[PDB]
RNA sequence: UUUUUACUUAUUCAAUGAAGCGGAGCUGGAGGUCAAACUCCACGUUCUAGCAUUAAGCC
RNA sequence: UUGAUUUUUCAGGCCAACCAUCGAAAGGGAAUCCGGUUAAAAUUCCGGAACUUGGAUAUGGAUUCUUCACGGCAACGUAACUGAAUGUGGAGACGUCGGCGUGAGCCCUGGGAGGAGUUAUCUUUUCUUCUUAACAGCUUAUCACCCUGGAAUUGGUUUAUCCG
RNA sequence: AAUAGGGUGAAGCCAGAGGAAACUCUGGUGGAGGCUCGUAGCGGUUCUGACGUGCAAAUCGAUCGUCGAAUUUGGGUAUAGG
């Protein structure tokens, strides 16, 4: 179900796609939500999560590889992690 | 175009060996040069060293695995046998 | 061997209290987009290496010259 | 190596001339952010001893 | 007669192990306080082909628990372990592949590898690649477990005794042919001078009990008796059958 | 006299740079407590390829 | 290993897993080159120019009043620019084959400055000299890495299809 | 430590063509193999050649086997007379 929030925000709303684009929008408090996958290294993920805890910003873990966070975001390349700037149509950021 | 009909990489071996044997070192020799998608980075760029290593060229880890895959039936059904029982034990 | 570049370097260097000898060298040399001009080598004997300045410029060899101390040994080559 | 100066043998950093800077960068993080998760991991035990 | 090629091997003399590049004995930690009490945690450095050997090796860093020292363990890597995986050991280890438990901590049907015959031998038992060994069960009022080793045979150990979660990595070796005498040379030529194999029957009356004749042939029975005496052995020692294996045994 | 199984010190096997053995006692978690606290278990380390060495503190 | 003591006594502080020894003139390994010289020696002699190791040791520079230096976002830079026990690493230190790339020496070749040969005829011709060591300084590179940026209309790219 | 120069052309990869799919065809590229022709090398088939009181107590000539590996080889080292 997360999928199809997922995939309605990246055909609407505003997204960054990629680790260095993330932490760039936990600094400047432009996330709202970060999704990581699953297969991400743990000392990046562990990065990530004390990001958001400073910039406070709920954090979902995405049950599926890079390979399947990419494929979710309609890419044909992988996507280890993402920051949601701006659920549009979606109702992600009410879900998680 | 389609080089040869059956031997594929066995070609190697010409006319040797007798036809049964070539056939069966095909079916591994080709899972043993196969690139396979790495379970910690998610690339395809795993492939073996010696008999039982199997390394990536992105991410550097090194796994060990079957003479000829990455993973053998055998350890896979050992990976679940042994998350259940685990599973048990700690309730 | 080192090359010295400084002027100044060079004749402080050549009263060093470890400088056996100096040798002066003429070298004719031309330098293709004119004629001919005369290089002239200082070379200091150190006790590790030979010091070599060279002054491209006719004059400014002349007052060099007169300017090491008066106690070094010069070889004219 | 012996016979030539600090400089060329080593950086200008933590760990200068043994581990690159990349490795050195992973191990500052990773000391960091561990150490934080001891703390959280301690807060939360004490958090059990007292209630449960 | 003469010496046979059976009795030559004892002396070793050209017929010791090539070991000028093995990687070091595979062993388990001598067991300590820590293994025995609690648990100790170490990592994975290195996963490395040890010529000779069908199971990669692994090269696995113990802190010393008495001395600021790092310790470098040769465990036997099991498939599934990879580099800079977190390896326990000890009574209160958990559940997971690579991990070095007592027996008794293992529930039934385990699967273990580089089991212990005795405790604290560092391993004995199913150490060849995709081999293991499968914990039957438990015997807690005599401290004792069973489990069944890679030839089919059941064994009473004590729950001590040690081994590592999962199977040993490098399996399926022998499901490819060699297809060539040159790859069991160079199979051989970091093992022992044991290939290649002159039969004896192909040898003359001095060099073996099977030589001589005018064809080739054994002329006796080859079964020998377990009775017999060095030089006689020479064919199926103390063979309880011969013949094609028909049925279930 | 014969069979079985108890002891450990002779003898035998193994390991370690002979490091934590055996018993008891402190602390919790429990049994339902029918005197009075007896019995059992545990008793500092598990998202991460970091660090841990030459004691701080109290009397 | 120090602080020593001149009291030629000591005070201690650390450790002692392993570690007798022999085993390579093709393995590992501190450091030298050119020119000349003998009847016969030369990387050994002569001339010049270097280098390493061990020891002693002064001067200059550097550093300190924010005591044990500064600069660069960074990769990192530099004339220097405390660091015991103990520990962790690196170098020593490593098969074989294939094509590709770069260099060096050699081969080939143009002009010019010399010398020799042919020349009945022809041949601006045929042959030959035109070199630069170890070492010192500056500069110079595939690979790798850093900063910026955020990529499908996927792009970059090798002889060999790998990378994001 | 050593091993000319060729032939063949395995995987992998690029492009094009055909097909609903499952898939097929073509042209390149690539450079595999105890592959192959053939030097050095290693060996020793035949002439039952020479020689056969020899150049030689095993050689000489032609012819021949093999020639990138179970290859060839120096030195060090181990194994000692039932
Ligand atoms: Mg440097
Ligand atoms: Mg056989
Ligand atoms: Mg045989
Ligand atoms: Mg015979
Ligand atoms: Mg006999
Ligand atoms: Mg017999
Ligand atoms: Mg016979
Ligand atoms: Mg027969
Ligand atoms: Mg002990
Ligand atoms: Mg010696
Ligand atoms: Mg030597
Ligand atoms: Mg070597
Ligand atoms: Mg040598
Ligand atoms: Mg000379
Ligand atoms: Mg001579
Ligand atoms: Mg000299
Ligand atoms: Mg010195
Ligand atoms: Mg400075
Ligand atoms: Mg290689
Ligand atoms: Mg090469
Ligand atoms: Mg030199
Ligand atoms: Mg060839
Ligand atoms: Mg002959
Ligand atoms: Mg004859
Ligand atoms: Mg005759
Ligand atoms: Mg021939
Ligand atoms: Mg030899
Ligand atoms: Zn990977």
């Amino acid at each position: 179900n997360i999928n199809s929030k997922l995939a309605l925000t990246i055909k609407s709303g505003k997204y960054t796609l990629g680790y260095k684009s993330v932490v760039k929008s936990l600094r400047t408090g432009k996330a709202k939500l970060v999704i990581i996958a699953a297969n991400t290294p743990v000392l990046r993920k562990s990065e990530l999560e004390y990001y958001a805890m400073l910039s406070k910003t709920p954090v979902y873990y995405f049950q599926g590889g890079n390979n399947e966070l990419g494929t979710v975001c309609g890419k044909l390349f992988r996507v280890g992690t993402l920051s949601i700037l701006d659920a549009g149509d979606s109702d992600i950021l009410s879900s998680i | 175009t389609k080089r040869t009909k059956k031997v594929g990489i066995t070609g190697k071996f010409g006319v040797r060996y007798g036809s049964s044997l070539r056939r069966q070192t095909k079916k591994l020799e080709v899972q043993q040069h196969a690139k396979y998608d790495c379970s910690f980075c998610g690339k395809r760029t795993v492939q073996r060293g010696a008999t039982g290593i199997w390394n990536c060229k992105s991410c550097k880890k090194t796994v060990a695995g079957g003479a000829y895959t990455v993973s053998t039936a055998a350890a896979a059904t050992v990976r679940s046998t042994i998350r259940r029982l685990r599973e048990l034990a700690e309730a | 061997a080192r090359e010295i570049k400084d002027i100044k370097e060079f004749v402080e260097l050549a009263r060093r209290s470890d400088i056996k000898s100096a040798i002066v060298k003429v070298n004719a040399k031309v330098n293709a987009n004119g004629k001919k001009f005369k290089q002239t080598k200082f070379k200091v004997r150190g006790s590790r290496y030979q010091y070599t300045l060279v002054v491209n410029d006719a004059s400014k060899a002349k007052k060099l010259q007169q300017s090491l101390p008066p106690t070094l040994k010069i070889t004219n080559l | 190596y012996a016979q030539v100066s600090k400089t060329h043998k080593t950086v200008q950093r933590a760990y200068g001339g043994s581990r690159c800077a990349n490795c050195v960068k992973e191990r500052i993080v990773r000391a960091f952010l561990i150490e934080e998760q001891k703390i959280v991991k301690r807060v939360l035990k004490e958090q059990q001893d007292k209630e449960k | 007669g003469r010496v046979i090629r059976n009795q030559r091997k004892g002396a070793g003399s050209i017929f010791t192990s090539h070991t000028r590049l093995r990687k070091g004995a595979a062993k388990l930690r001598t067991l300590d306080y820590a293994e025995r009490h609690g648990y100790i945690r170490g990592v994975v450095k290195q996963i490395i082909h040890d010529p000779g050997r069908g199971a990669p090796l692994a090269k696995v860093a113990f802190r010393d628990p008495y001395k600021y020292k790092l310790r470098e363990e040769t465990f036997i890597a099991n498939e599934g372990v990879y580099t800079g995986q977190f390896i326990y050991a000890g009574k209160k280890a958990s559940l997971n592949v690579g991990n070095i438990l007592p027996l008794g901590a293992c529930p039934e049907g385990t699967i273990v590898s580089n089991v212990e015959e005795k405790v604290g031998d560092r391993g004995a038992l199913g150490r060849t690649s995709g081999n293991y060994v499968i914990i039957i069960g438990h015997n807690p009022d005599e401290n004792k477990t069973r489990v069944k080793l890679p030839s089919g045979a059941k064994k009473i150990i004590s729950s001590d005794a040690r081994g590592v979660i999962g199977v040993v990595a490098g399996g399926g070796r022998i499901d490819k042919p060699l297809l060539k005498a040159g790859r069991a040379f160079h199979k051989y030529k970091v093992k022992r001078n044991s290939w290649p194999k002159t039969r004896g029957v192909a040898m003359n009356p001095v060099d073996h009990p099977h030589g001589g004749g005018n064809h080739q042939h054994i002329g006796k029975a080859s079964t020998i008796s377990r009775g017999a005496v060095s030089g006689q052995k020479a064919g199926l020692i103390a063979a309880r059958r011969t013949g094609l294996l028909r049925g279930t045994q």
